[PDB]
């Protein structure tokens, strides 16, 4: 089930956080197809956690051949249709990671982007958070899997207004991949 | 036969300083060093006014030490002014002002604002916490690299994340404290944490300041309202 490139080092973050298991947040990334040459739709969701949580920050990962389609080049910004779960937010900002990439990334060819959503109490909601698209290359081979997941650095987030560690810590540590496959 | 005159200017070397403005005392470290130079002009009266031939140079001598800003605060100096957060505050020796070398009061630059104001429009409010979070965003996919991003939009930083007020509005906007090194008001940008907690610590305060029970703390004690957000 981990998805997250790096697991062992969140793990360590997250050592000294009781590990509660039960009812918490259930962060998931899509499994679609797409033609070479198309824009492949991936989208970001969670469930259980409705009302639940008021600020996240989290990096995707994925191979680098795929380019996120952008909104502005020089800010950064990456192209994204908000989903319910974002709905009623007073800020939210998607970015790309261009440079300065760890190198568990650039030795793995990931590229990342990360979405950071806030809210004014723990208005967060559920089921689809943001959709991306990628470009998936001309000559890729039908058949082909690219595989989604993550990136943990230490000052991300997926926290209520409580501040309530072990919240965040499932949250992390429950996070399931995605993938798209290349169709004729 | 007229005519034999002294007087003595400061040389001062100094760096600025970040305030907060409910802060009570500004801070001396500034003064890195100063020196009283004394000069004797002599040579004769004139038709309605005085003419120098000569000038003697007496022994400079540091005064670093004795140098203090007499009863100017942050508190007491701060006022709000739109894209104006400058102010020169003069220095006191044996109780009194001293001239500079061109014949001005020799004072030292202060910055001074209002905790959790990113934008430096003089309120905090959500754009403050929803800058905070885009300088997040963009730290969070660079590197923490902070010489490519600028924190304020404020038009005195300009787009150029170099600037001194880009150092002043992350001063301002660093409201939640985080391990490591403990940090001076003298702080760079880059030395600083800005995150997710910080955004959301500035859009906390906003929301409570807004409501009734908080006003009377958010006008008069906001330092109280800021500790119970940071906790
Ligand atoms: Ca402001
Ligand atoms: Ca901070």
């Amino acid at each position: 089930n981990n998805a997250v490139i790096n697991v062992d080092e969140m793990n360590e973050a997250f050592k000294d956080v009781p590990d509660l298991e039960g009812e918490g947040a259930h962060i998931t990334l899509s499994n679609t197809t797409a033609k070479p040459g198309e824009m492949a739709e991936v989208t970001m969701s969670v469930s259980n956690a409705d009302m639940q949580w008021n600020m996240c920050g989290i990096h995707i990962i994925y191979p680098d051949i795929l380019k996120p389609e952008m909104k502005d080049p020089e800010e950064r910004t990456v192209a994204f249709q908000k989903g319910d779960a974002l709905e009623a937010a007073t800020g939210i900002v998607c970015m790309e990671w261009q440079e300065g990439l760890p190198p568990v990334l650039t030795e793995n060819k990931k590229g990342c982007l990360f979405l950071t959503a806030m809210f004014s109490g723990n208005q967060g909601g559920e089921g689809d958070m943001a959709t991306f698209r990628f470009k998936v290359p001309d000559n890729a081979e039908p058949g082909a899997v690219y595989n989604l997941g993550y990136y943990y650095m230490n000052t991300d987030l997926f926290i209520n207004e409580q501040n309530i560690p072990t919240y965040q810590k499932y949250a992390f540590t429950h996070m399931e991949g995605g993938t798209i496959t290349v169709e004729l | 036969v007229t005519s034999a005159v002294k007087t003595q200017y400061v040389e001062i070397e100094s760096v600025m300083g970040f305030y907060f403005n409910t802060e009570d005392k500004f801070d001396t470290a500034q003064i890195k060093k100063a020196v009283l130079h004394t000069v004797y002009n002599e040579g004769y009266t004139d038709d309605g006014v005085a003419v120098v031939l000569r000038e003697y140079e007496s022994e400079p001598v540091d005064i670093t030490a004795e140098l203090t800003f007499g009863d100017a605060t942050p508190a007491n100096t701060y006022k709000a002014v739109e894209n104006k957060f400058d102010y020169e505050i003069p220095v006191y020796y044996n109780n009194a002002t001293l001239k500079d070398a061109e014949g001005n009061d020799a004072t030292v630059t202060v910055y001074i604002g209002l905790k959790g104001d990113t934008d430096l429009n003089n309120i905090v409010d959500g754009r403050d916490a929803t800058a905070t979070l885009t300088y997040y965003a963009a730290t969070s996919t660079d590197g923490k690299d902070a010489t490519t991003v600028a924190l304020s939009p404020s038009t005195l930083v300009g787009g150029n994340p170099e600037s001194v007020y880009d150092d002043f509005s992350a001063f301002l906007s660093d409201v939640k404290v985080d391990a490591g090194k403990e940090l001076t008001r003298f702080a760079k940008k880059a030395e600083r944490l800005i995150d997710g907690r910080d955004a959301s610590s500035i859009l906390t305060f906003y929301t409570k300041s807004s409501v009734d029970q908080y006003k009377d703390m958010a006008a008069n004690e906001p330092n109280k309202l800021w500790d119970i957000v940071t906790a």
